[PDB]
């Protein structure tokens, strides 16, 4: 019961909330599936100005419960320290998903002649330029073509 | 190889694909085959049964 | 199979299963089941 | 100095199978699991489990341990010369002066085989290097110079975690052999954890361990972590059950074939204790007639006794006595008198068996059983005399069971028909119930609508065993 301290209708007990989140978010996995609503109402209201928190530990619990395109959902809406990370399970199997949908994106709208496409929502091509600069300054371009192929 | 080492797995992947329906169908045509099969065994005769005995 | 929890873990008796479908019912008694006769 | 023969025999056929030859199966193999030597070797473990394991005392100290552990090098093919070595270091235990290089000297054992050279690069060799030593020292935890080196050796199995998670660095499956050795070894861990406290941390260890093990290599690891997690919340306070109602993702190819039967029974005593009766009960059944086989000595029989204690509080059982083992009949001296205290009415009995035997009920723990077992016992008065007769009184019934009033038998009467067993109303003028039984209820169109679910069901497995045809 840590989602019942929030009737403090500002964000600043929403971020001691967080603070009790980053720290024990594991143990509380099954607290936070209920959330889901505020977690919910977090996101949607534009005066909480740590939404990008908001959809960080939204995907947080969408990786833990298993869903996956509202984990593309929330990625996009985690920001931009979202892809910036080198962590080894969560970051990387969610942009993996996440460039998964844009070759996918890419596919469908190379399927789609001149326009009329789902335009790049704001927190793409972060690690597609940022890694694709590690590809490249890595100085073996295989990847920097297989985008290519990726993407058609 | 990160160009080609990963992408020519479907290449010869497709085609397993299609053989894996199509062995299905070729098993549904062969049970039609073979109830044609075991009528036209009993075409010729069993009504007009001749008498011998073994030896 | 041990992999659980549990490493911490019809002579008179088959007839004790119908006997135990009768232990609260009239042990032998006989006289009750004799004597309910004879008062009327 | 003629018996640890059997052991440096067992320990070679052992190795050989695991190292060379499901380091064979692991090199190209494993289409769905190739890897019928992991199995061979978890069969080894259970003949480890059911012997002494190597080492233990065996007439000596410390013989294999520092021994085999030496030189493997998977090199250029002389390396049976190696397995020459391991079969021909074999005079020392026979001939020469055995020492102790056991629980102390292994510290740079376990380091060898990664010192001698860069010898293969595959984790169940690994995963044998630090398993098929150390397991043959968890059994003997006498808690004196022992159990600190258990603590250390799942230490290194810890870091056998560290390396099942960053080893091949993407899809090599060796999990199908690491989870199916680790399964059996983090039972250790939690084992040789809660030997001395409840564990903390190692709760994150397993939440982590659950979910690297999601996706990318989902096989034997999610279902047994899960019963790590689920007896885990069952020995300690009882808060994160609500996180199987809201994270139910419980069902794998079910493939140990005795994880699931005692997993669904685990979560059957969950359901018995958070409430339930029904699905509880027949979850309780489907464990029970999955019990594997009785090859394992009076085990099936405690965990029976807490079993069926759902039954009991159905109160339409019997006297249960064709499970009894006769060495389980000197601890069922309270349990054979409770479940005659099931099939008594007696109240002073119904409390004197609770102030004869109210510590092994507390051995039991689950005093939910006492909680509605007398509301159990009028249960049982109800459905049998509302099942006797068509139109009874409440006071025949009441200073039956002795109730001494009316109205307290109107609320068991109306809270029998909330609980909804037979029709019996009131003939409103100062109780006396008019009633009736039920039969001309329904009897031919009712049976056709559950025959659909049985050959339904009887279709089901037709296709299921057509996909079991498909294995050979």
């Amino acid at each position: 019961g840590i989602i019942s301290l929030l009737d403090e209708d500002e964000p600043q007990l929403k971020e001691f909330a967080l603070h009790k989140l980053n720290a024990v978010v594991n143990d509380f996995w099954a607290e936070i599936s209920e959330s889901v609503d505020k977690i919910e109402v977090l996101y949607e209201d534009e005066g909480f100005r740590s939404r990008q928190f908001a959809a960080l530990v939204a995907s947080k619990v969408f990786y833990h419960l298993g869903a996956f395109e509202e984990s593309l959902n929330y990625a996009l809406g985690a920001g931009d320290l979202f892809n910036v990370n080198d962590n080894s399970e969560y970051v990387e199997t969610i942009i993996a998903k996440c460039i998964d949908h844009y070759t996918k994106q890419c596919v469908e709208n190379a399927d789609l002649p001149e326009g009329e496409k789902k335009p790049i929502d704001q927190r793409l091509e972060g690690i597609v330029n940022k890694m694709f600069q590690r590809c490249l300054d890595d100085h073996k371009y295989k990847q920097a073509i297989g985008i290519a192929l990726e993407t058609r | 190889d990160l160009y080609s080492r990963y992408k020519k797995l479907q290449q010869e992947l497709e085609f397993l694909e299609v053989q894996e329906e199509y062995i299905k169908d070729e098993q549904k045509n062969l049970k039609k085959e073979f109830l044609h099969a075991q009528e036209e065994v009993k075409r010729i005769q069993s009504i007009p049964l001749v008498i011998g005995q073994f030896l | 199979m041990s992999e659980k929890k549990q490493p911490v873990d019809e002579d008179n008796w088959d007839d004790d299963n119908v006997e135990d479908d009768f232990s609260n019912q009239l042990r032998a008694e006989l006289e009750k089941h004799g004597y309910k006769m004879e008062t009327s | 100095p003629p018996p640890p023969p059997a052991p440096q025999d067992v320990e070679m056929k052992e190795e050989a199978a695991t190292g060379g030859g499901s380091t064979g199966e692991a090199d190209g193999k494993t289409a769905a699991a190739a890897a019928e030597h992991s199995q061979r070797e978890l069969d080894t473990v259970t003949l480890e489990d059911i012997k002494e394991h190597v080492k233990q005392l065996e007439k000596a100290v410390s013989g294999k341990e520092p021994r085999f552990v030496l030189r493997a090098l998977r090199m250029l093919p002389s390396t049976s010369r190696r397995l020459n070595h391991y079969v021909l270091y074999k005079a020392v235990q026979g001939f020469f002066t055995s020492n102790n290089a056991t629980r102390d000297f292994l510290l740079p054992f376990l380091e060898e085989p990664m010192d001698t050279e860069a010898d293969l690069q595959f984790r169940p060799r690994t995963g044998k290097a630090a398993s098929t030593p150390l397991l043959p020292e968890v059994e003997a935890y006498l808690q004196l110079l022992v159990v600190i080196f258990m603590m250390n050796s799942k230490r290194y199995k810890e870091a056998q975690k560290i390396s099942d998670d960053l080893m091949q660095k993407i899809s090599t499956q060796n999990r199908r052999a690491l989870d199916l050795v680790a399964a059996k070894c983090y039972y250790y861990h939690a084992r040789v954890y809660e030997f001395l406290d409840k564990l903390d941390v190692v709760r994150s260890f397993l939440h982590a361990r659950l979910r690297t093990a999601t996706l990318r290599h989902d096989a034997d690891g999610q279902a047994t972590l899960l019963n790590l997690l689920l007896r885990n919340y069952l020995h300690y306070s009882l808060y994160d059950q609500a996180e199987k109602l809201v994270s139910k993702s419980v069902f794998p190819e079910q493939a140990n074939n005795n994880e699931w039967a005692r997993y669904l029974y685990y979560t059957g005593r969950i359901k018995a204790i958070q409430l339930e009766y029904s699905e509880a009960r027949r979850t309780m059944t489907n464990a029970l007639r999955k019990a594997p086989q009785h090859t394992a000595v009076g085990f099936k029989q405690t965990v029976h006794k807490l079993l069926i204690v759902v039954e009991l509080l159905l109160g339409e059982i019997p006297d249960r006595l064709q499970f009894r083992q006769p060495s389980l009949k000197r601890s069922l001296m309270p349990y054979f008198l409770l479940t005659q205290a099931v099939r008594t009415g007696n109240l002073a009995k119904f409390n004197q068996v609770l102030d004869q035997f109210g510590e092994k009920f507390q051995a039991d723990g689950t005093y939910t059983l006492i909680i509605r077992l007398r509301h159990n016992v009028i249960k049982t008065g109800v459905r049998m005399i509302s099942l006797s007769y068509s139109r009874i009184s409440l006071a025949d019934i009441a200073q039956k069971l002795q109730l001494d009033s009316p109205e307290d038998a109107e609320f068991i009467v109306a809270k029998a028909i909330r609980d909804g067993v037979i029709e019996a109303s009131i003939n409103h003028e100062k109780g006396y119930v008019q009633s009736k039984e039920m039969i001309d209820i329904y009897s031919t169109r009712e049976p056709q609508l559950a025959f659909h679910q049985r050959i339904s069901f009887c279709l089901d497995i037709h296709n299921m065993s057509v996909k079991a045809m498909r294995f050979p």
